[PDB]
This record gives structure tokens, sequence and C-alpha cells, in this order.
């Protein structure tokens, strides 16, 4: 799924939109009615240590 | 290639009301920034609205500004510009375009913000005129 | 606020002759201006998007250059088909003035 985001910068009083390919298993619905706004599954319960 | 095309202009009577559209397709109208120009009759072009990918901080000119307003559908992949109060100097052939460089990158408040851009691609403008 | 001044308003033309039209600003914009034409019943086309690039698609024989409030196009009309009016539009500012538009065309 090729999935687009906002995301944070180095500069705190800036923002930036970015995007990357994700595996469907690692993505999860949160309404179930837009199609879109879709969700990192893990979110819910903690946050993930990047390798 | 892209294929942008707008409708919905024709006659109009002063200070009435009316409503433009724009439709686009071969790319992903939800990463890039649409404006709104006109050709009046005779003289130079003129820049008169624009809004951003999201739909939001919409601009306009201060020749319009308080009685055209912009919108668009992300959606349906479509552009308008209601028309309100219009008057005889409006008359010209409204052209629907498209910027360059989409909105990813860095940005201050609004995704396309902090880059600059140019109309690249312009559609088949539609013709608006008003008399008594 | 910010608006552009172009020059030649007018001029005639041949094949092979070179004109070049130029276009100057009140306010510094730097490099950010582009330059279009548009052919009678046409739509306005890009040819360059910044003050010294060449558009994509366009012929390596288009060029023109300036910064600062000077700016200028370079023809060389080794064509018969660049006959249509030639606008110099900036950006980098709210309003996004247009210019006043140069027509050029054969004797
Ligand atoms: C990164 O960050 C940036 C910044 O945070 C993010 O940008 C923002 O992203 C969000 C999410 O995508 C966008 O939200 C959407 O915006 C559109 C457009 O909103 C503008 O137009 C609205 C319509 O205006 C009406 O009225 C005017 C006259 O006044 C008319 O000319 C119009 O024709 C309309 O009749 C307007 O209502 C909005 O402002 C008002 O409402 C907002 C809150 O919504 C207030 O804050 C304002 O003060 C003001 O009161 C605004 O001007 C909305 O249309 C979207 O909502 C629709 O779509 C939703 C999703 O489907 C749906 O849930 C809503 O109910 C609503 O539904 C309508 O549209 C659907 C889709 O076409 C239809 O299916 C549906 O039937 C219905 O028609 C939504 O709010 C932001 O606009 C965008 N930009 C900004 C500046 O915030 C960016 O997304 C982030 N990026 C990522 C990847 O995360
Ligand atoms: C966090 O999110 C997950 C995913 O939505 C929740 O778990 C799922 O919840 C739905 C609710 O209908 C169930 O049908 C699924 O079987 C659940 N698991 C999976 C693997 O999808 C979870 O409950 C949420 N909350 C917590 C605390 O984990």
């Amino acid at each position: 799924k090729n999935c687009s985001f906002n995301m944070t910068t180095e500069l705190r009083d800036k923002r930036q939109k970015v995007y990357s390919l994700f595996y469907r298993l690692d993505i999860v619905p949160i309404n179930e009615n837009q199609g879109s706004e879709y969700r990192l599954i893990n979110c819910n319960t903690s946050a993930c240590t990047q390798a | 290639e892209v294929q942008l095309v707008e409708s919905g202009g024709g006659l109009a009577k002063p200070g009435g009301s009316l409503r433009l559209s724009c439709a686009a397709s071969g790319f992903t109208f939800s990463n890039y920034w649409m404006n709104w120009v006109r050709q009046t009759p005779g003289k130079g072009l003129e820049w008169i609205s624009g809004i951003n990918s999201g739909g939001g901080s919409r601009s306009y000119a201060d020749s319009v500004m308080g009685r055209f307003i912009i919108s668009r559908d992300n959606s349906k992949n479509t552009l308008s510009l209601q028309m309100n109060s219009l008057r005889a100097e409006d008359t010209a052939v409204y052209y629907c375009a498209k910027v360059d460089d989409d909105d990813y990158g860095y940005f201050d408040t609004v995704p396309g913000d902090l880059k600059k851009y140019y109309l690249k691609y312009w559609g088949r403008g539609v013709l608006v005129t008003v008399s008594s | 606020d910010i608006q552009m001044t172009q020059s030649p308003s007018s001029l005639s033309a041949s094949v092979g002759d070179k004109v070049t039209i130029t276009c100057q600003a009140s306010q510094s914009i730097s490099s950010w201006l582009a330059w279009y034409q548009q052919k009678p019943g046409k739509a306005p086309k890009p040819l360059i998007y910044k003050a010294s690039s060449l558009e994509s698609g366009v012929p390596s024989r288009f060029s023109g250059s300036g910064s600062g409030t000077d700016f200028t196009l370079t023809i060389s009309s080794l064509q018969p088909e660049d006959f249509a009016t030639y606008y110099c539009q900036q950006y980098n500012s709210a309003p996004f003035s247009f210019g006043q538009g140069t027509e050029v065309e054969i004797k």
C-alpha cells in the first residue's frame, strides 16, 4: 500500500509530508468507513522501536 | 498524459451567481494545488484564486476578495469556483490550471506551502460574460 | 502590490532572426520567474520555469536569463511556429502578477 502521511522534522516549528510503502499486515483501518485513514497496527498498544 | 477540462461557464446576469467546475484525470488530484486565472479580451492574463491540496487556506485576489469562493472535492477529483455578485468587468476565459511539483516535502502549516509553483498544465478555459 | 513590466510591446521578425523579450520587476524576486507563450485560441503553455532553466519537451533552442528585477528571453526564430504572445509571469508572491504580453510575427 502506497501510504502518505504528515511527519515532523528537526525543526520543531516545521513539519513535512512524506510517503512510503507498507505491507497490508502492518496496517489496520481506523474507522472502516472511508477506506483511507489507515493506522499502524501496533499504535494502540505500544510504540515500536526501530532496529 | 494529464487531462484537465472545465465546464459550467456561460451567460449570467450582473449581481447574480454562477458556479464553475473543473475535472481532473491522469494524476493524483489529492497531491497538487489548483489555481484559477482569467484571460480578459485584449489585455494580459491575471491570477484570481488558489487552493491547496487539502482544500483549505483558500487565497483570492483583491479584485475578487469576498465575491468568488473556491472549492475542491478530492473524492471526485474535481475543482469548483462559486461566483457571487459578478459584474460586467468580470468577463474572461477562466482557465483551470495545476501546479508543477506535488505538495510532498517540507512545509510550515499547509502541506504544500513553503514551495514555489508555476502554472504548468492548463485546461481548456471556459468563457463567462454578463450583460443586460 | 508587485507588478511586472514587459518590453518590447510588439515587434516584427522573420525566420532565423534572434529576438529577445525582456521584462523588469519592481521588487527583487531573485530568480522565481517563468515564461509562457499562447497561440491564438490555444491555452498558455510553459517554456521556462526558472529564470535560467529549460522546460521539458520544449526544443533546446529556447533560452533566456536574468536575476533580481531584470530578466530576458533568448530566441533565434529558427522556426515559423513560434509566432504568438510571449507572457512573463513571476511567482514567489501572493498575487502572482502576469506580464502585459508581447506579440511577434513575420513582416
Ligand atoms: C497534513 O496536515 C494538513 C494540515 O493539518 C492536512 O490538511 C488538511 O487535511 C484535512 C484532512 O484531509 C482536510 O480536511 C478536509 O477539508 C475539506 C475541505 O474543507 C474546506 O471546505 C469545506 C467546505 O466548505 C463549504 O462552505 C464553502 C463556503 O463557506 C463552500 O464554498 C463549499 O462548497 C462548502 O459548501 C469547509 O467546510 C471547511 O471549513 C470549515 O470546516 C472546517 C472543519 O471541517 C473548519 O475548521 C473551518 O473553520 C470551517 O468551518 C474548509 O474550508 C472538507 O470538505 C473535508 O470534509 C469532508 O470530507 C470528510 C472526509 O470524507 C468528511 O468526513 C466530511 O464530512 C466532509 O464531507 C464532505 O466531503 C466528502 C468528500 O468529498 C464527501 O464525501 C461528503 O459527502 C461531504 O461533501 C475535510 O474536512 C483539510 O481541508 C486540509 N487542509 C487544511 C488547511 O486543514 C493534511 O491532510 C495532512 N496530511 C496528511 C496526509 O495527514
Ligand atoms: C487495538 O487495535 C486492535 C486492532 O483493531 C484491536 O484488536 C482487534 O479488535 C477487533 C475489534 O473488532 C477484533 O475484531 C480483532 O480480532 C482484534 N485483533 C486483531 C488482530 O485485529 C485491539 O483490541 C485494540 N486495543 C488493544 C488494547 O489492543
